[PDB]
């Protein structure tokens, strides 16, 4: 019952996000 | 300085040694017990 | 199969025990070498004469 | 229909399936890591995860670190005493979770030494600035291919400091997760009894 | 002695220094901590007084032990534990045993035998074997006295062949030669063993060997054990013997 | 005849100096105070004859050797202080005890300081036991471990969480060493 | 790379501390190295792992579990002429000399056969029975005379071995037209467990013959 | 020690420490060994 009720009741992929995930900026390039 | 000790039945103290025995036995098994 | 696997594992455990005992012997030989150094070193001192 | 319902409802049926000892390909180590990280995420409130290291807050010292894989790491012809699977520090306490290897001649090299435990505690104190007074390590042993219900409840009790009712509230299926130690292996039962009955090595 | 032991069991004393004065449970009896004193001078914490509650209790126990006529040491604690265990006060005996063992008067194999005497009178093989395993776990090699106490545990438990098995197993694996008391117990068990058909010939040969091969000279207990066995056989040769 | 009483007086002065430098907070006062004795009693190896009080310093010699150790910074040519006493010991053929070596290397604070002491001992021909050698190497091992632990703690506050290298150092420890802790069986033959 | 271990010595692991002698004993040296390699251990016989412990509770009581200190146990050493032949010869000589203890080699067959002699009541006991090199047999006498009258191997020469069939075991049980529980014949079965002819005939099996004793 | 100092300089990401640079300088000060022009180069790179 708990499992059934808990099943019932409940970005951008650009260049900048990739570069910042990698920890580098366009200027340092 | 230190706490008082209130009883020293003396014979109790009458009764490393394994270290020497083991090392001497090892030396004997290495050299002194060989053809 | 079980018996043969146990035999193989026992052999490997024996190898490990040999490793430990060899490491233990190395110390004894190191200490024995030390006695030789003292005795040998002194005998050479007298050779200077 | 039944498998669709299973996948929809039991989001960690894979963890249950691997815990029961069904997975012969990889065992239960990865599922155990996922379960432990899941409980860490629900026990902390700002959790950052990485490949092998998951951290909570900088004050509560809630860190999980999967050191290596004991089964593959252990070579059978070497003499080394410390090989652990996971390392979890909760506040001021430290625990080493090791999945006991199926080889009785390697379980003994798997269980770390007292002085190595002391060194681990000392390094933890140096790195995280926790005083040496209240640093205490517990060594934890687990069955090789599955988990026991007793093993899981103890893992929750010491690693996460949550009781039985708290555990069953947090994860619904633990209530009736019924597993026992296979009687065919007495060596593990004795070794785990001793290790889990040990006291907190405190320095 | 039972009073002090019951106090120890019900409310164990504290090891904190300057504690025996503030407490009315263990009132006083008319910088190099005690721990390192005992560590470096091999002086048990019982023999050093830091005005602690445990030291107070130890003084009281030593007073009682000397009053009753024995001495405060391993030897006297063995006697005290044996006396308590022969009157069914097993819990009090164990309390005193643990208190002394923690206070520094070690757990000798003879102290373990004095502790086993309680299960010996009762006949509790499980408890006696548990005590043997406690010795083995604490690293005390069980001795001939402990083996006699296990033997007598089985004897009072009415498992007579267990006594013979214990003696044989002790000889072969524990590598301790049989004692005269060993023969006394083993003849006593053979006197009432029925597991086999050969109790009487086995006892006859055992007596003959313990006299001839072992060199021992039979005493009153040996004679009594042999004659009690020989008396229950209506066979004229055994009556003559 | 005066050499004997002078050796006794130097021994008593070293006794009282060991107490004086019992809370030696400032490093400068201690190092120069111990340096003063060297010239005042002319302990330099240039005095082989009876005038040397080193041969008469039966036990206070070790205390004097240990007193001049902490040289963390502002050496002012400090290492020569240790080197002179070490040369005296080497020429006298005095064998340093394991306890003396352990206490000496205990008073060090940094891995480089301990390394400098070790190389001073190797430059001079001083004698000791294999036990003392193993204790010395264990001291260097612990010094390295503490230094790396300090570095990782330093980094921990900036990064807010321990690094993967931080935890892997917590588990592994210092890398290859002549007395590892994953091999606790080795060292028993030497240590007693 | 991987190098294989050829002999039993290499497989069991052996330091070969001595210079070139490959067949040097090494048992003592390994024993004392392991001993100083440690005191929660008692001088009772050790077993390398728990599941090897005896089934009988009283024997489990005497046995203790030790990880690798269960090896190299023993005090005595090993004193052509296969071990059963030599065992019979030594016991016969000691019995004729009216001695008390006979140090005799400890192999699977010799040790099982000595246990069977104990069960049938020909030896008073043993010492150092858990040794894997040699163990002492405590011989038993009755009124100046020795319990063992004759003891001889199945291979009267040191060379030829035999294989007793169940018909052979029944032959022995009914030897010379009597029912024969008096002289005891020992046989090692196909399961490497040593039994006397009474049990072999009861179980309808035979085995390799070891000796006879009475 | 020049190679160790260059290791420190190139190890800005892999356990880079100015205190460890100070330790390597202490090696030169205390071990009684003449510094070098390449030592100057490496101390400059570590400083940068």
């Amino acid at each position: 019952r708990r499992l059934e009720e808990a099943q019932t009741s409940p970005r951008r992929r650009t260049l900048e996000d990739v570069l910042k995930r990698l920890g580098k900026t366009t200027r340092d390039l | 300085e230190h706490p008082a000790i209130w009883l020293w039945y003396p014979w109790r103290m009458n009764p490393h040694m394994p270290q020497r025995r083991a090392l001497k036995n090892v030396h004997g098994a290495v050299f002194n017990d060989l053809t | 199969e079980k018996k043969r696997i146990e035999a193989r594992q026992m052999m490997d455990g024996r190898q490990a025990l040999k490793k430990k005992h060899l490491d233990l012997l190395r110390e004894f030989h190191e200490r024995q070498f030390f006695f030789w150094y003292e005795r040998a070193s002194e005998r050479l001192q007298n050779m200077n004469l | 229909e039944l498998v669709a319902h299973i996948v929809r409802n039991y989001s960690q049926i894979d963890i249950i399936y691997d815990f029961l000892g069904f997975n012969y390909s990889e065992g239960y180590r990865s599922s155990l890591r996922r379960y432990m990280e899941y409980l860490q995420c629900k026990t902390a409130e700002n959790v950052r995860a990485s490949g092998r290291l998951v951290t909570g807050d900088k004050g509560e010292h809630n860190i999980l670190f999967d050191y290596c894989v004991s089964r593959e790491s252990l070579v059978s012809g070497d003499s080394c005493q410390g090989i652990i699977d996971f390392l979890y520090i909760n506040g001021n306490d430290v625990t080493l979770i090791i999945i006991a290897s199926d080889n009785p001649w390697l379980r003994n090299r798997q269980l770390p030494h007292r002085r190595q435990m002391e060194g681990i505690a000392r390094r933890v104190c140096f790195v995280l600035g926790i005083p040496p007074s209240e640093v205490r390590i517990r060594n934890l042993l687990l069955p090789p291919t599955y988990l026991d219900k007793g093993s899981i409840v103890r893992l929750n009790d010491i690693v996460f400091r949550l009781s039985n009712e708290q555990s069953n509230l947090l994860i619904p299926w633990l209530t009736n997760y019924n597993k026992e130690l296979d009687p065919k292996d007495v060596d593990y039962t004795a070794l785990a009894k001793t290790t889990n009955e040990e006291e907190w090595l405190t320095l | 002695l039972l009073e002090i032991g019951n106090k120890l069991l019900r409310s164990p004393p504290s090891p904190e220094p300057l504690s025996g004065k503030a407490s009315k449970l263990y009132p006083p009896v008319g910088r190099l901590r005690a721990e390192e004193l005992s560590a470096k001078y091999n002086v048990p914490m019982a023999y050093i007084d830091d005005s602690s509650e445990a030291s107070n209790a130890s003084k009281s126990l030593a007073l009682v032990m000397e009053d009753v006529g024995l001495e405060f040491t391993e030897d006297g604690l063995t006697v005290v534990i044996s006396a308590l265990s022969r009157q069914g006060y097993g819990t009090i005996g164990r309390a005193i045993f643990d208190f002394a063992s923690t206070m520094g008067l070690g757990p000798s194999a003879e102290m373990y035998k004095a502790l086993m005497k309680y299960a010996s009178r009762r006949g509790d093989v499980n408890e006696s074997m548990a005590l043997i395993e406690e010795m083995k776990g604490n690293g005390i090699t069980p001795r001939i006295g402990n083996w006699h106490e296990l033997m007598y545990t089985f004897y009072k438990a009415k498992d007579y062949p267990a006594v013979s098995q214990i003696v044989d197993n002790m000889k072969m694996y524990a590598n301790i030669e049989p004692n005269e008391v060993t023969f006394v117990l083993q003849l006593k068990a053979l006197a009432k063993d029925n597991s086999q058909l050969n109790s009487l010939p086995e006892a006859i040969q055992l007596f003959d060997q313990m006299e001839n091969v072992y060199g021992f000279i039979a005493s009153r207990p040996h004679y009594d054990a042999m004659m009690f066995h020989l008396s229950q056989s209506p066979r004229p040769e055994m009556r003559l013997r | 005849y005066a050499a004997m009483e002078l050796a006794a007086e130097a021994r008593r002065e070293i006794h009282e100096l060991w107490l004086s430098a019992e809370t030696a907070l400032e490093r400068e006062k201690r190092v120069q105070q111990v340096a003063a004795l060297i010239e005042k009693y002319k302990l330099d190896p240039s005095t082989p004859r009876e005038a040397d009080v080193s041969r008469g310093l039966g036990d206070a010699f070790d205390r004097l050797l240990l007193l001049c150790l902490p040289l963390g910074k502002t050496d002012a040519k400090g290492t020569d202080n240790l080197e002179r006493l070490m040369h005296l010991a080497g020429r006298n053929g005095r064998e340093l005890s394991v306890r003396t070596i352990q206490h000496l290397f205990a008073r060090t604070d940094s891995f480089a300081e301990a390394l400098a002491v070790f190389y001073t001992m190797r430059r001079c021909h001083v004698a000791m036991n294999m036990e003392a050698y193993y204790s010395m190497l264990y001291s260097l091992q612990r010094l390295e471990e503490e230094g790396w632990g300090q570095h990782f703690r330093n980094e921990y506050e900036e990064n807010g969480a321990p690094s993967e290298q931080a935890m892997d150092f917590i588990v592994k420890g210092i890398s290859n060493a002549l007395l590892p802790e994953n091999k606790p069986w080795l060292g028993r033959v030497m240590f007693q | 790379g991987h190098r294989l271990l050829h002999g039993k010595r290499e497989r069991e692991g052996s330091l070969f501390a001595v210079a070139n002698d490959v067949k040097r004993d090494e048992r003592l040296l390994r024993q004392q190295l392991n001993a100083l390699l440690e005191t929660p251990l008692v001088d009772l016989p050790g077993v390398e792992r728990r599941r090897d412990l005896p089934a009988d509770p009283i024997t489990r009581l005497f046995f203790q579990h030790k990880g690798d200190h269960a090896l190299y146990y023993g005090t005595y050493d090993k004193p052509l002429y296969t071990p059963i032949y030599d065992f019979c010869h030594r016991i016969r000589e000691a019995t004729e000399q009216r001695k008390r203890f006979v140090v005799v080699p400890s192999t699977i067959e010799t040790r099982g056969c000595a246990r069977v002699m104990h069960d049938h009541g020909l030896v008073a006991g043993f010492r150092d029975f858990h040794n894997d090199r040699a163990f002492a047999v405590e011989l038993k006498y009755f009124q100046g005379d020795s319990t063992i009258n004759v003891i001889e191997p199945c291979s009267y020469d040191g060379r030829t071995e035999f294989e007793w069939s169940p018909k052979m075991m029944r032959r022995l049980l009914n030897t010379h037209g009597i029912h024969n529980r008096l002289v005891v014949y020992i046989c090692r079965t196909a399961d490497n467990r040593i039994i006397d002819h009474i049990h072999a005939v009861k179980e309808n099996i035979g085995g390799r013959g070891l000796m006879m004793v009475h | 020690i020049n190679s160790l100092l260059l290791a420190n300089s190139n190890a800005i990401s892999s356990n880079g420490s100015l205190s460890m640079t100070e330790e390597l300088v202490g090696f030169f000060t205390l071990l009684k060994i003449r510094p070098n022009a390449d030592t100057e180069i490496c101390v400059n790179l570590c400083r940068d």
